[PDB]
């Protein structure tokens, strides 16, 4: 938490940490999109193209994180 | 203290060089008792000798084999030069222990000790027709303080452990009683729980115990003892309050913590096997008694004397007395090295006078097979005659005296005749020593050449050190 | 391509990769550098090496032979640590050669080095050395002579071929005596091929003339107090029981009492337990008996009272040695005192040697093994002496096994030289000069062990090859004058199986350590 | 794409983006696929030396300090200090390969190394991953249609298996154990043919185990249709050889067995205590009665005996051993048709198995031997013995055979067969070529990419050698062009022929098809991946 | 500084020069067969190593007349 006071930086913060959470699954939408392999603890990394799946194995801290994954599960 | 063997085993350096010069020193006490001094000298000389050798870029093999024959060469003269003697000369054996004495603190104290050591030794061993002699069969009381006239030669066995029975002194014609079986509350060999449910049942509990060990003290004096000795027991107490009280109420001595190594000394000695059950309490602990009085030496040590019996073993004792610890222990030694030296006339009766005068011989003769060689070999045994020529060295010092003087007068004196001169410490000057019973035998000087020699080919030999 | 001139190392901490030519110069420096630590130990003038131990233990140790060195060395190169595994194979198989074997190895090695320097594959070099072996063995086996059919010719060779053991090592002073000892204690064994049976001592002190064998057994444990001292033509029987304190079994089992009545009447049921113990072993007609474990006060004293004498602290080795050299059987249950046999002894002894007390067994009934006394100023120069002994008991068991054997002192390694330097020369093709680089290893192993006497090389070896080109090879380089002359005459022999697996043990450590190519490394720690 | 971000926000104040950006390297994209593409390189490049008889041989030092010489690729690669996934995702292409196969586990490291060499230049020229990796599946397809029509086969079954020694032969020549390559191929032969199946079965390797000890010479290594037994008898006097041995399994110690729950006894007086001495000695009377009533000649314990137990054995003159390892009493009851006996209680004469011959081996002055058992008329398990003169040659040796035996198990599976040592590669490029030249042309690039990506074989082969790799290779694919054949190839043991049939060197052809479409499939997988996440944080 | 023995040789010499007396009875560096300079021509002036000798001589003494150092 960097400039994270009450009012706009808060916000903007927020915006990034959409971002961030946006990139990871920026790149598979379609069907002939690329796929993600990333490390989860033991090494059971998992294939995938569907981008929900990437969401269910995701390690979001942020609290924009956490309520923007909560609207894509929903 | 003096004597080499003891500070050698003392100290340490850790270089493998170092530590086999001490365990050549412990073999040469080991085989003859004296000389190690001597024999770790003549290894330091012959090693100064050896660098000079070897700087001027000679294989360390022929140097081996040259010191081989320098080696044989030195037997052959020494075991020459020497002469025999009889086991019936008390005169030869007196003059051996008291040159024995001299190079110790109780030089001054060899009249008195030197026939004391050779009647100690006639005592402790076959008087004659032996080969071997067993230096177990004497031990030391080593105690603090008085002198050396305060030493004695006593013949029975001491106990140094402290009388538990305290009140109880000088038992007269005390009958000694040796058992293992603790004297405490009765165990089984497994594990026990004494559940008390009642007042009854625990007041059984030691009534019982009372009454058991009261039983053990009655079937103890069924044979009529009247002195206990109890073993060195840590699991179990060996001596318990009760069965101390019990002891002391009807007069038997009690002492525990005997070491169990003892035990065998004094059936050796005695014969007074130890019990281990108490159903076994035979007739034959006991025996005839002379005395048993507790020294005290004003103060400065307990001790319990013991001495005298009927038809004892062949092993006596001695009560070795000193101000220091070190002059007590130089004193041991000294008596040590003196029972030693009687050993070494046990065997191989050859007997030379010492003082330099041998080895002055031997670097001369080694000299002249020098010169009668060629090669490096005569050379290498020219660099072992110059190294065997310290020992005359630190005689002739020690007192600030002129070493090369002394050396070449002696040398000259050989040459003339005179093959036994010596070093006169008492004159300060340089005459024949066999007037001084300065004499030594066959089996010390040949025993440290020939260890100092296999010592120094074994490091000849020798390329690099590694570790692991 | 390399990871040594790479964007990035993929490694962890501590682990890296080098070039090619970086890996082989590391792997076969670190052989070449254990090869010269044990070198200097060949021919008889071997200097001689302190094993030292660099921890607080500061065990010092002497040896001649190399493989000592080998058993107790810290391991860097991994081609040092094959080195060292093939070195203690060579070992197992045969008690001389082990420093033999490495020093060509590492040779081998270090001329491998020098050829890929020349600009040679090290396929072609493998080639070219299995060609050279295959003709060292063949001209090996051409020269090799077998006489173990005359008894008179078999006894010489032992004769000789000890003496060329110990010639190495520095009992060479005795070596005739000590030949002699060692060939009548191999053959005591009545063509056993075991070596454990033969047992050595150590006492400090006295000339190393001084040492001799036994024909019986040497014992060193102590006897009890209350039993008679000395008692001899008895009966001995070994014992597995404890023999001390002894308790059921069960785990289960517990005492629970209210009074001490109980306690005592369960400590004299124990006591008389023990004394019908006692008395099952007295049954059994035995003076002399041997246990394993510690015996207690009160067994102890039964024996005293029974006049028997009671041996604890007697090791597996020790009852193992003594039921082979008397025949006795080891027991365990001793309710079947005469189903049991008891060992057979004529004399027993304690005897006095140097300041120590030690029993002595003589006129022992089955002799199956050989008790040797070995006596030295030092610790050092004592077991550098029993490894010797027990290098030329194994090198005399091989030969008893098979007599085939060869001219050695440079000799024979002339042979191979001169076989493959002809096969060389005979062939065209960089395996013709790796193979020649295999025979200059070959020639300049005598080389340094003459060397090692401060002597000259290049005369000695052209003279031995001119002079086994007009065919006689039976002539070998004589350490006594650093000269030549008819090896036979010298009595001095190599078996020629020893020599045959020495040649193959190097050629195949050589040709699996210069296949490698480069060195991975993982994390350490 | 490195340190991070730098924004600072836009109105001057501090920014943060990641956790511990301050030296994040975040890789995404383009770059990242570089980075996993080079990673890859520099695996496929450590690893490749390894092919061909001319191959050299790789060596490893584990984390253990345990050394690893060896020739095989797949365990070459499979004790590797991996960190990217791309190249985990390589070792399990390797172990899908050698228990699939056990032959080539080289070639497909090498043929995805190349494969990518041409990739990340044609991702360099700005090609996305996607057209690339449908070009290279059709690649495969063409390369897996001319693997099959280029096929031929033989007569592989138990009564014939003269191509099956050669077709060992040729593997081994690979390895450093070509000395002896018939006799190695023969005895492995005559192992996987003592117990087999050949109704498209799998054969029992858990009976057949590669063991031996170090010492003698190599051509010493001998077959033992038997059962090698490590420990030995406990007596001296005991007899060391016994024919005609039966068996007597035991699961039980030689004492009496305590109960699981814990429990006290109470002894309390002397009749409790010689009650309880009575009662154990008993028991030991009637163990040892017990197993003295089944009359068996060698009984091997598991859980050993004591003194008492050992000196009865040796009254009773009855061979038995102690504390022998579990799976060695089921190999040992296998082998012998033993049967299962849980204690005294189910102990009997009629479920004792047979071993036909038992006897000590001695290696010299080692005071450790060792017990051998074979002869036996119902041995289901067999092992070979090999000797060798270090502890690496042996285990040089046990891979060595494990390969061979893998390889002839792949035969027995199918005889569908074919030609390698680049002469079926030379005729893959030349398909891959015919392909390109005959379809759409955006996508032949990825054609030739492919065909460059399967020249690699002979130019691996030639460069281990040393032999001029390009003249030969054109020399060859013209010869090939004059004639069809899959045996015009590399000559890597300068027998002066290209030839490759007349040097007798065959090859499973499932093994190839499969090669290349794992290839393909994985090289496909890594074209289409650019994610991995790391913090980079330099630590102290 | 070419490797004959030196014992050996000094054997071989003193003896050839009791045998008979010649200022060229000494080492044969170049294995020219014998021990005499004569024949191999090896000549040096006298006062040389005359002088050689005294000087070496004198300046030996005058350092054994030396026995202290004070560095500080
Ligand atoms: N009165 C004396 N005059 C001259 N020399 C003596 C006299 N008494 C003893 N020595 C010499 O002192 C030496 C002492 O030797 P040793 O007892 O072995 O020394 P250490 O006891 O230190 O080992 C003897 O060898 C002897 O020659
Ligand atoms: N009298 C001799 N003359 C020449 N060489 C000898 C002689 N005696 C032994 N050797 C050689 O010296 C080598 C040294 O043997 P040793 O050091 O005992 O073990 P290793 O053979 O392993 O080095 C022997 O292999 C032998 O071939
Ligand atoms: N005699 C030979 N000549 C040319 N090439 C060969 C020969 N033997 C095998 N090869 C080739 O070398 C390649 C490597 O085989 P090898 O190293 O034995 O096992 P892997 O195939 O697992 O690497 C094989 O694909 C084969 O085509």
């Amino acid at each position: 938490g960097t400039d994270s006071s009450q009012g706009i930086p808060q916000l903007v913060s927020n915006i990034s940490a959409c971002q961030v959470i946006a990139e990871a699954v920026r790149t598979t939408l379609g069907p002939r999109g690329m796929d993600k392999l990333i490390v989860d603890g033991r090494g059971k990394a998992t294939i995938s193209n569907d981008g929900a799946t990437i969401l269910k194995l995701l390690d979001v801290v942020h609290p924009a994180a956490k309520t923007l994954v909560d609207i894509a599960k929903s | 203290t003096n004597d080499g063997a003891t500070i050698l085993k003392q100290m340490q350096v850790l270089h493998p060089a170092a530590r086999m010069l001490v365990e050549l020193s412990k073999a040469q006490d080991i085989e003859a008792g004296d000389g190690t001094t001597s024999v770790v000298i003549i290894a330091g000389s012959l090693l100064d000798s050896c660098t000079k050798l070897l700087q001027k870029g000679i294989h360390p093999t022929i140097i081996s084999e040259s010191f081989q024959k320098a080696l044989e060469k030195g037997i052959e003269i020494l075991t020459d030069m020497s002469r025999p003697v009889e086991l019936s000369d008390r005169e030869t054996l007196l003059n051996s222990a008291t040159t024995s004495l001299n190079s110790k603190v109780v030089s001054q104290y060899s009249s008195l000790l030197s026939p004391m050591s050779v009647n100690a030794v006639m005592k402790v061993i076959d008087p004659a027709t032996a080969t071997s002699v067993d230096l177990r069969d004497i031990k030391i009381v080593k105690k603090l303080g008085g002198t050396i006239d305060d030493c004695e030669l006593v013949e029975g066995l001491v106990l140094t452990q402290k009388v538990s029975n305290s009140g109880i002194t000088r038992v007269e014609k005390a009958k000694i009683g040796l058992i293992q079986f603790c004297l405490s509350a009765p165990k089984t060999d497994m594990d026990n729980q004494i559940v008390v449910s009642d007042y009854a049942q625990m007041d059984r509990v030691l009534r019982e115990e009372r009454a058991y060990i009261l039983n053990l003290v009655k079937q103890i004096k069924k044979t009529g003892c009247n002195v206990l000795l109890i073993q060195k027991s840590i699991l179990r107490d060996a001596l318990s309050d009760l069965a101390l009280h019990f002891l002391n109420k009807m007069k038997i001595m009690v002492i525990k913590d005997i070491e169990r190594e003892d035990i065998e000394f004094i059936c050796k000695t005695i014969g007074t096997k130890p019990v281990a059950h108490i159903d076994q309490f035979t007739a034959d602990m006991l025996g005839s008694a002379e005395l048993a009085e507790e020294v005290n030496l004003n103060g400065s040590g307990k001790l319990l004397k013991i001495t005298g019996c009927a038809s004892p073993g062949k092993t006596v004792t001695i009560v070795v007395r000193g101000s220091n610890k070190l002059v007590i222990e130089e004193a041991e030694r000294s008596i040590h090295d003196a029972l030693c030296v009687i050993r070494c006339l046990v065997k191989k009766r050859a007997l030379i006078a010492g003082g330099g005068a041998p080895e002055i011989e031997l670097a001369l003769r080694l000299t002249e097979y020098s010169r009668t060689l060629s090669g490096m070999e005569s050379y290498c045994v020219r660099a072992f005659a110059d190294a065997m020529e310290v020992i005359p060295s630190t005689l002739a010092e020690n007192a600030g005296l002129n070493p090369i003087s002394t050396v070449t007068e002696l040398r000259n004196r050989h040459a003339q005749g005179e093959k036994t001169a010596g070093i006169n410490v008492r004159k300060g000057g340089i005459s024949n020593i066999l007037e001084e019973l300065v004499v030594q035998p066959l089996l010390v000087s040949v025993s440290a050449l020939t260890l100092a020699t296999e010592t120094v080919r074994s490091i000849l030999k020798i390329d690099d050190v590694v570790n692991t | 391509a390399s990871l040594s001139l790479a964007p990035v190392n993929i490694f962890k901490a501590g682990a890296d990769e080098e070039r090619a030519e970086t890996a082989r110069l590391t792997s076969f420096i670190g052989a070449i550098a254990i090869g010269d630590l044990v070198k200097s130990t060949l021919g008889p003038k071997g200097m001689d090496k302190i094993l030292l131990s660099s921890g607080r233990d500061a065990s010092l140790m002497v040896t001649n032979d190399g493989a000592t060195i080998l058993k107790n060395i810290g391991v860097d190169n991994p081609a040092a640590k094959v080195l060292v595994d093939m070195s203690r194979v060579q070992d197992d198989e045969v008690g001389d050669g082990t420093t033999s074997v490495t020093v060509l190895a590492a040779e081998l090695l270090r001329e491998a080095e020098s050829l890929i320097a020349k600009k040679i594959h090290p396929q072609t070099i493998i080639a070219g050395w299995r060609e050279a072996t295959k003709a060292a063995r063949e001209a090996l086996l051409s020269s090799a002579v077998d006489h173990g059919s005359d008894e008179v010719k078999f006894r010489q060779d032992l004769m000789n071929i000890a003496g060329t053991t110990l010639s190495s090592k520095l009992l060479t002073h005795h070596k005739d005596h000590f030949t002699k000892l060692a060939v009548e204690a191999v053959l005591r064994l009545k063509g056993s091929g075991n070596l454990e049976a033969i047992h050595i001592i150590k006492k400090l002190g006295g000339s190393l003339a001084d040492s001799y064998l036994d024909e019986g057994f040497l014992l060193d444990k102590k006897i009890g107090v209350n039993q008679p001292k000395r008692i001899e033509n008895a009966k001995i029987l070994i014992a597995n029981t404890g023999m001390d304190t002894d308790k059921i079994k069960i785990f289960g089992s517990r005492v629970r009492v209210d009074s001490t009545a109980k306690v005592a009447e369960i400590e004299h049921a124990e006591k008389e337990k023990m004394k019908e113990k006692v008395e099952r072993i007295l049954k059994h007609g035995i003076n002399c008996f041997i246990n394993r474990q510690l015996i207690y006060n009160y067994p102890e004293q039964l024996f005293g009272a029974a006049g028997v004498m009671a041996i604890e602290h007697a090791d597996f080795a020790g009852v193992e040695r003594l039921a082979l050299v008397t025949g006795g059987e080891i027991a365990s249950t001793f309710d079947h005192p005469e189903l049991v046999k008891l060992g057979s002894c004529k004399l027993i002894e304690e005897v006095m040697i140097g300041e120590d007390k030690l029993i002595h067994f003589s006129g022992v009934a089955l002799g199956e093994a050989c008790t040797i006394v070995l006596r030295g100023a030092t610790q050092q120069i004592l077991d550098e002496a029993e490894r010797s002994l027990h290098d030329a008991l194994c090198v005399l068991a091989q030969t008893v096994k098979d007599s085939r054997t060869v001219y050695g002192g440079g000799c024979s390694e002339m042979l191979m030289a001169h076989a493959v330097t002809q096969l060389a020369n005979r062939t065209p093709g960089k395996e013709a000069v790796a193979m020649e680089s295999y025979a200059k290893a070959l020639r300049m192993l005598p080389t340094i062990i003459a060397d090692n006497a401060g002597y000259d090389s290049a005369d000695l070896v052209a003279q031995l090859r001119a002079a086994h080109s007009e065919g006689n090879t039976t002539a070998g380089l004589d350490m006594r004058e650093g000269t030549i002359g008819d090896m036979a005459i010298l009595g001095i022999t190599e078996s020629f199986q020893v020599k045959r697996q020495v040649l193959l043990s190097a050629a195949e450590a050589a040709e699996v350590i210069l296949r490698v190519d480069n060195i991975i490394k993982a994390a350490p720690r | 794409a490195s340190m991070g971000t730098l924004a600072f926000d836009e109105y001057g104040r501090p920014f943060l983006i990641i956790k511990d950006q301050d030296r994040k390297s975040r890789l995404m994209g383009l770059e990242a696929l570089k980075s996993h593409i080079m990673a890859a390189k520099a695996v496929a490049n450590t690893m490749r030396t390894s092919l061909g008889p001319n191959g050299l041989d790789k060596m490893m030092v584990d984390k253990d300090g345990d050394v690893t010489v060896t020739n095989d690729g797949a365990t070459i690669l499979s004790m590797m200090d991996v960190d990217h996934q791309i190249a985990k995702l390589m070792v399990e292409l390797s172990k899908s390969q050698d228990d699939e196969i056990g032959d080539g586990t080289t070639g497909v490291v090498v043929l995805a190394g190349a494969l990518l060499e041409e990739a990340e230049q044609l991702l360099d020229r700005g090609i996305h991953p996607i057209r690339i990796a449908d070009g290279y599946e059709q690649a495969a397809r063409v390369a897996i249609e001319h693997l099959d029509k280029i096929s031929d086969s033989v007569l592989v079954d138990i009564k014939d298996t003269e191509p099956l020694i050669q077709t060992a032969k040729t593997t081994l020549g690979s390895k450093v154990v070509n000395s002896c390559h018939r006799q190695m191929a023969e005895i492995a032969v005559n192992a996987v043919l003592t117990v087999a199946d050949m109704e498209r079965r799998d054969v029992d390797f858990e009976l057949i185990k590669v063991e031996g000890k170090v010492g003698g010479r190599l051509e010493d290594t001998k077959l033992i249709k038997g059962v090698i037994v490590d420990k030995d008898f406990s007596h001296p006097q005991m007899p060391k050889k016994v024919e005609d041995a039966k068996i007597a399994i035991l699961t039980c110690p030689f004492e009496p067995p305590k109960p699981k729950t814990k429990h006290k006894l109470d002894v309390t007086s002397v009749e409790d205590y010689k009650a309880l001495q009575k009662y154990e000695k008993e028991k030991f009377e009637e163990m040892i009665q017990q197993i003295k009533e089944t009359g068996a000649n060698l009984a091997i314990c598991q859980w050993g005996f004591d003194d008492e137990a050992n000196h009865l054995l040796l009254q009773n003159n009855l061979p038995a051993v102690r504390w022998v390892g579990g799976p060695e009493i089921e190999l040992i009851a296998i082998a012998t048709g033993g049967r299962i006996v849980p204690r005294f209680s189910e102990l009997t004469a009629e479920k004792l198995g047979f071993a036909g011959l038992v006897q000590e081996i001695s290696f010299g002055t080692t005071k450790d031997k060792m017990l051998v058992i074979e002869q036996c008329k119902n041995s289901r398990a067999v092992t070979i013995f090999i000797r060798g003169g270090n502890k690496m040659i042996i285990e040089e040796a046990k891979r060595s055979l494990h390969d061979a035996l893998c390889v002839i198990r792949n035969l027995i599976r199918d005889n569908r067969v074919v030609y390698g040592g680049g002469a079926a590669e030379i005729s893959c490029a030349l398909a891959v070529s015919q392909e390109a030249d005959k379809c759409p042309t955006l996508e032949q690039y990825a054609m030739r990419a492919f065909a460059d990506a399967l020249e690699v074989i002979p130019m691996a082969l030639s460069e281990n050698s040393g032999m001029n790799p390009i003249q030969t290779m054109t020399e060859v694919r013209a010869r090939q062009v004059k004639e069809m054949n899959p045996a015009l190839g590399i000559d890597c043991l300068h027998k002066g022929t290209n030839d490759m049939k007349q040097q007798h060197v065959i090859e499973t052809l499932i093994g190839k098809k499969q090669q290349i479409s794992l290839a393909t499939q994985m090289v496909r997988m890594i074209l289409k991946i650019d994610d991995i996440r790391k913090p980079g944080e330099s630590e102290e």
